């Protein structure tokens, strides 16, 4: 022992420094560091915020080039069945009108 | 003349 | 027994114990020194002997005895007081807590750290899926928007197509038909009539 | 209190009252008996040199370790902590070893303010959505009741065809 | 007993040890955890799941469109075949009604 207690308890205690020295001073830089990646996670997280994805897609239009056309169409069967109409009822007067004498 | 103790553990019984 | 007074540093940064072998090995130093300067004294008032000489090896040991008996009791005192030393200074009560770790007085458990770690994660995930599932329905009422002008245009069609049939005579074609039908009906019985007085 | 600074004074004083009772002249005497049969004026006055000397070497170096690394501010430090810290009486933590539960206890605020804030970011984004949506299922209900709409004027116009259907059969012999 | 005590500084240097080495690691890894996400940067089970799966096929919508319009076409023809059946009968009863001189 002695020397070999001197030796040891040296050691000893420069462990016990060293580890109080950490115990004390690491979490603050550890902290520092944590902080920082924090604040740089958060950050890069509202840098996705445009995603963007197109979708759209659509069957377009076939406009109206033909839509006209019916509704063309469509008037003259307008005017032919009003004009129809008008001149029926006169052949019915001309019908009754041969039906007595 | 010394002859001192030299030692003195620090955490012994 | 062996206590390194782990907490006893970090706030002093030497530890107790080294500081007392410190203070010890200055202690002793000084008492011999004072003992070394009596005999060193004593001895040249001593060359001051006519008459009759007295040896100094005796005085030598004389000055080792008085110096024993200091040990002794310098020794047992200097325990005593650095016991007293190692209480009442150079110690955290252990009812104190440093000002270094005051965020570990109301300690965070193991189980609620990694429990609010991944609650963390779990969000970042969430705002992950909110923000694209918020352009996904924005899209779609984007694409929304085309569907409904279309059948807007279909509709404007139709209303374009009573307004054509409006004009030239026929708006509603359904009367049209049931009175065309039904003149054409008298039409038919009166014509037979007619045909049938004909001969 | 005593502020730490007055004990240690104070206990260094009591280590050499009890010092100087040992050694009282007379131990210092007959064992020196050897010289102090002559001149006991002189070995009076060499033990009253060595025993001044002495107590204020031992004092002269105390006080040079308060000086050392500021040993006065730092057990005044010491007694504010311990006044402040008066109060709880409980055990405090102390360091348990293991470095990550320590870490944890010292990381978890801003690892919370963290949590927070991105719970209020998803807050938000979810309210937003909530909105969002409601517009979208409100225009599926306006196409839905559009294609209605044309559908409705639709069979209006299919439905003629009964009629053209017994304008044929008048019409046929 | 010196033997206990030294036996008991013998295994506290081992885990003050143990405890650095943890120290030094855990440092230095939120350190280079901090440094590479520093250095990153620069070089669907959502809320209302439902609403984004309910979503109608508009494609087959603009589909039925087209063939609505196709449909109200040969509606347009019935009917313009109708009418022809009707004035060709209106012309043959106006002939024979002016052939009763």
């Amino acid at each position: 022992m002695d020397s070999d207690i001197k030796v040891l308890e040296d050691q000893f205690d420069e462990i016990i420094v060293d580890i109080a020295t950490k115990r004390k001073q690491y979490p603050r830089k550890i902290l520092e560091c944590v902080i920082k990646t924090i604040k740089a996670k958060q950050e890069i997280l509202k840098q996705y915020h445009p995603v963007v994805h197109p979708l759209d897609l659509k069957y377009d239009p076939d406009p109206a080039p033909h839509m006209e056309n019916l509704k063309c169409r469509g008037e003259t069967v307008a005017k032919e069945i009003s004009e129809a109409m008008k001149s029926l009822p006169a052949l019915i007067e001309q019908g009754e009108g041969f039906s007595q004498v | 003349l010394d002859h001192l103790k030299n030692g003195y553990r620090r955490r012994f019984c | 027994s062996v206590d390194p007074m782990t907490y006893e540093a970090q706030f002093f940064g030497f530890t107790p114990q080294t500081c007392m072998l410190r203070i010890y090995i200055a202690f002793q130093d000084y008492l011999f020194e004072v003992m070394q300067a009596v005999e060193q004294v004593i001895l040249k008032k001593l060359d001051g002997i006519p008459d009759c000489d007295i040896s100094p090896v005796q005085i030598r040991k004389c000055t080792e005895k008085f110096l024993c008996f200091m040990k002794g009791h310098f020794d047992n005192l200097f325990s005593k007081m650095e016991q007293l030393f190692l209480q009442l200074i150079l110690r955290i009560p252990s009812n104190i807590l440093l000002p270094e770790d005051k965020c570990k007085e109301t300690p965070y458990s193991e189980e609620d750290f990694q429990h609010l770690q991944k609650e963390i994660e779990q969000l970042q995930e969430k705002y992950k899926t909110e923000l694209c599932t918020k352009q996904a329905l924005l899209a779609e009422l984007e694409e929304q928007k085309i569907v409904q002008a279309k059948l807007k245009q279909t509709l404007t069609f139709f209303d374009e197509l009573h307004n054509v049939g409006r004009d030239h005579g026929t708006s509603d074609f359904r009367e049209s038909l049931v009175s065309l039908v039904q003149n054409s009906r008298k039409l038919q019985n009166i014509r037979d009539n007619v045909e049938k007085e004909s001969k | 209190t005593i502020s730490r600074v007055k004990l240690l004074d104070t206990m260094v004083d009591t280590f050499l009252q009890k010092l100087v009772a040992a050694g009282s002249y007379q131990r210092f005497t007959d064992c020196y008996k050897c010289f102090y049969q002559l001149q006991p004026a002189m070995t009076q006055q060499i033990y009253d040199k060595f025993i001044a000397q002495l107590q204020t070497s031992i004092r002269e170096e105390i006080s040079d370790i308060k000086e050392e690394g500021n040993l006065e501010a730092v057990l005044n430090a010491l007694d504010k902590i311990v006044e402040e810290g008066k109060v709880r009486k409980e055990p405090a933590w102390r360091p348990s070893g293991i470095p990550e539960k320590d870490l944890h206890s010292v990381m978890a605020p801003y690892f919370l303010q963290q949590r927070d804030t991105l719970r209020r970011h998803v807050q938000k984004q979810e309210a937003e959505n909530q909105q969002l949506a409601d517009a979208v299922l409100a225009g599926r209900r306006q196409v839905e009741e559009l294609q209605l709409q044309v559908q409705a004027q639709q069979q209006a116009w299919q439905a003629l065809h009964r009629e053209q259907r017994e304008l044929v059969a008048v019409l046929r012999e | 007993s010196l033997e206990a005590s030294v036996a008991e500084m013998k295994e506290y240097i081992t885990k003050f040890s143990l405890e650095r080495q943890t120290w030094d690691q855990l440092l230095l890894h939120y350190q280079q955890e901090a440094k590479e996400i520093l250095s990153r940067g620069s070089t669907l089970g959502s809320s209302q799941n439902e609403v984004l799966n309910t979503k109608p096929d508009y494609q087959k919508i603009l589909q039925n469109q087209s063939k609505v319009f196709d449909c109200m076409e040969l509606v347009m023809d019935e009917l313009q075949g109708s009418v022809k059946q009707l004035q060709a009968f209106m012309d043959e009863s106006t002939q024979c009604f002016q052939k009763v001189s």
